[PDB]
RNA sequence: UCUCGUUAAGGAACUCGGCAAAAUGACCCCGUAACUUCGGGAGAAGGGGUGCUGACUUCGGUCAGCCGCAGUGAAUAGGCCCAAGCGACUGUUUAUCAAAAACACAGGUCUCUGCAAAAUCGUAAGAUGAAGUAUAGGGGCUGACGCCUGCCCGGUGCUGGA
RNA sequence: AGUCGGGACCUAAGCCGAGGCCGAUAGGCGUAGGCGAUGGACAACAGGUUGAUAUUCCUGUACCAGUUGUUUUUGUUUGA
RNA sequence: CAUGUCCAGGUUGAAGGUGCGGUAAAACGCACUGGAGGACCGAACCCACGUACGUUGAAAAGUGCGGGGAUGAGGUGUGGG
RNA sequence: UUGAGUGCAGAAGAGGAGAGUGGAAUUCCAUGUGUAGCGGUGAAAUGCGUAGAUAUAUGGAGGAACACCAGUGGCGAAGGCGGCUCUCUGGUCUGUAACUGACGCUGAGGCUCGAAAGCGUGGGGAGCAAACAGGAUUAGAUACCCUGGUAGUCCACGCCGUAAACGAUGAGUGCUAAGUGUUGGAGGGUUUCCGCCCUUCAGUGCUGCAGCAAACGCAUUAAGCACUCCGCCUGGGGAGU
């Protein structure tokens, strides 16, 4: 999916401070980008079963990080989902 | 695609019909229409010649371009349409000079394209070349027969024709229905197969609909009276007593060939395979 | 003899056959099976209320009272259920003794035909097929849908052969 | 009957068809051009009058297209 | 074939759309809107299934009482092959 | 901050989808030569051939599978993936130790994938081959052997959801002698080491000690020692009826 260009560009618009490659906000932003691009690829070739699996794994991992973010603070969680726009 | 009406009443059980999901407008050009009539199969004498015709909705003829002779002026397509006469849609084109006319709709054409039809165009869908400069292996259509007459070969929806190979004279071709021949190298043609491709996948469903298109019921043979059809007569349901099942004037129907044994083309036909 | 009205007790014993008559029939409310192509069967079945006066009418209606044997008080206005055969259905048919299980019918399949197409009307010019071009046009058999569609080319046709 | 329906307007199916293309004679078919309302397009309204007629006669108020007579701008080039 | 014309009144609710909900996006569920149909009940209209009479008839094919279709493979007028 | 994960630096691969392309071979076709056989078996026959066969030479057509490299090699969660090139795309491993601060494991119902055979719709059809036909052997042979041959085998989109789908060995994690090869790495000495030697990570095979096992055997890739979460069993038939 993405290349280091936007990979490095976005991790500075959600960086809590300088060098936040951890920071469960940044990781979920990045994963959001990548699963969007993978959704595009799947809509293009909709018989590539051996990558839809990786899509699933990424979705699950983002779900887990979100769950963890919520149970240590709420305002971060709400403010982020209002910042990224997700969670039907 | 194809709708599938939900079964509400019996005469609606398994009908099918197109979506009309690419036709852009529903208002034809004014200066391209010409009137018509529904001959209902009748001569100047006023008799039936071909049975099972006449008696449906009205139609007004659309003068399609068929020769494609304007060369070295770009042509812009603007709208696809519906046509009642042929079984394939139609596109309207504007030339830069300010003239209009129609084109058949190749399978893949879209609004906004620009088309050229000279002896030295490029080979992309829509262009109309002379048969010589079309390379080997392509799939072309609207092929002519006599140079300057227009198109009279493959013309209807979902049809293909490859070009097997040139000669010094003439060009070979694998027609649809899988039979090879050759036609003079100075005939016009355009590339790409014709448009609506599922127009064969439509189950009409009712009897009043095949009557909307101008058809008509066609009695079996073996029901008529002996003095009116060679099969008929016989009290009960009867099998064909006569050998070689017949048409109502002779000419057995199954197996019999009907070319004209002294035709003026057998020099140009290789492997009639599918008739 | 024809066209009408009424009937004790019995209620299909008449009869080739309940033919003919009798019975139901409007609006509102409750409720409704097997079966199925899931849309239907379904107005299935089987039940209840309706008049007038006053009061309250939130809005629709609810309360109280009055009379008759009978309150859509007359005319207009589906009888229903359980099984089998045929045909899928809406249509069409012998003006003037037969309206069906007959023909049509959407779908199936074989076959012909490369465009001055085959086919048909005509001695011919000329026409229709068509201002169409094999996903098109004629001819023969079968007749929605579901599961299917075995064996024989010796005989008769057709196609190919040299 | 200027005004209503039709003619002195237009055409659809169909028919006739100068030349013309075919055919024992007779004749068959067809181009140009025409004919053909069931369609298009188009200027009048109300009341009164008789034994019988009335957007026709009468009264009042109108409308269409033209012709004459005194009543207001000139190179047929064409700024008339 | 060309050109006009006629179908009182009433009922049912396909496609589609909109709004909620559910999902990572989705199949999908619920509402409101929407008005398809050789759809439904029924007059004019078009027909002709049963019966009784009539049968030198009112009539060289009807009548009375019942019956079917009724937006369509519709009915009919004028001019035509 | 040790588990988990992210950053930064590198490495390998028949991991997947889409789009084109190559040679060899079998077969049909066209032509030249060419004369009586070819093919088949334990033995034979059926069969194709003097309408010129087999053979042989030249060119054309069409579909399918990818000779050698090929290896107890590689990749994938399993089913599985091998001609070549391009566009999109997943996963694993070693190094560093920037960064968050236990975010973990397993996982009833649910959802996804799922060899071959099979069904539907539309294509395509060279070889091979259930059914079927003929020839043989046999007491009989609707079988094994031979000569033909239809669906199928291939392509697109749907459907079904099963195998001895096997290592008959659920998953996570930690501890307990050795020796020997091999795929991919990172470090250190010798160094032309890119040809040796030493240390370490990750897979992958063979031998073998404790321990275990009813024996057969397994043994850092436990069937040993232990905790957590799931599934399953309780005599053989009746019957997965």
């Amino acid at each position: 999916a993405i290349s280091q260009e936007r990979k490095n560009e976005i991790i500075k618009e959600y960086a809590r401070h300088e060098g936040d490659t951890g920071s469960p906000e940044v990781q979920i932003a990045v994963l959001t980008e990548d699963i969007n691009q993978l959704n595009e690829h799947a809509r293009t070739h909709k018989k590539d079963h051996h990558s839809y699996r990786g899509l699933m794994k990424k979705i699950g991992h983002r779900r887990n990080l979100l769950a963890y973010l919520r149970k240590t603070d709420i305002q971060r969680y709400r403010e982020l989902i209002q910042r990224l726009g997700l969670r039907r | 695609a194809i709708k599938k009406y939900k079964p509400t009443t019996n005469g609606r059980r398994n009908m099918t019909s197109s979506d009309f999901a690419e036709i852009t407008t529903s208002t034809p050009e004014k200066s391209l229409l010409q009137p018509l009539k529904n001959n209902a199969g009748r001569n100047n004498n006023g008799r039936i010649t071909v049975r099972h015709q006449g008696g449906g909705h009205k139609r007004q003829y659309r003068v399609i371009d068929f020769k494609r002779n304007k060369d070295n002026v770009a042509a812009v397509v603007k709208t696809i349409e519906y046509d009642p006469n042929r079984s394939a849609n139609i596109a309207l084109v504007h030339y830069e000079d300010g003239v209009k006319a129609y084109i058949l709709a190749p399978k893949g054409l879209e609004v906004g394209m620009r088309l050229v039809s000279g002896p030295e165009a490029d080979i992309k869908v829509g262009n109309a070349l002379p048969l010589e400069n079309i390379p080997v292996g392509t799939v072309i259509h609207n092929i002519e027969m006599k140079p300057g007459k227009g198109g009279q070969l493959i013309r209807s929806a979902g049809t293909s024709a490859q070009v097997l190979g040139k000669e010094g004279k003439y060009v070979l071709i694998r027609l649809n229905s899988g039979e090879v021949r050759m036609i003079l190298a100075t005939c016009r043609a355009t590339i790409g197969s014709v448009g609506n491709e599922q127009h064969e996948l439509i189950n009409i469903g009712k009897a009043g609909r095949s009557r909307w298109m101008r058809k008509r019921p066609t009695v079996r043979g073996s029901v008529m009276n002996p003095n009116d059809h060679p099969h008929g007569g016989g009290e009960g349901k009867t099998p064909i007593g006569r050998k070689a099942p017949v048409s109502p004037w002779g000419q057995p129907a199954i197996g019999y060939k009907t070319r004209n044994k002294k035709a003026k083309s057998d020099k140009l036909i290789v492997r009639r395979r599918t008739k």
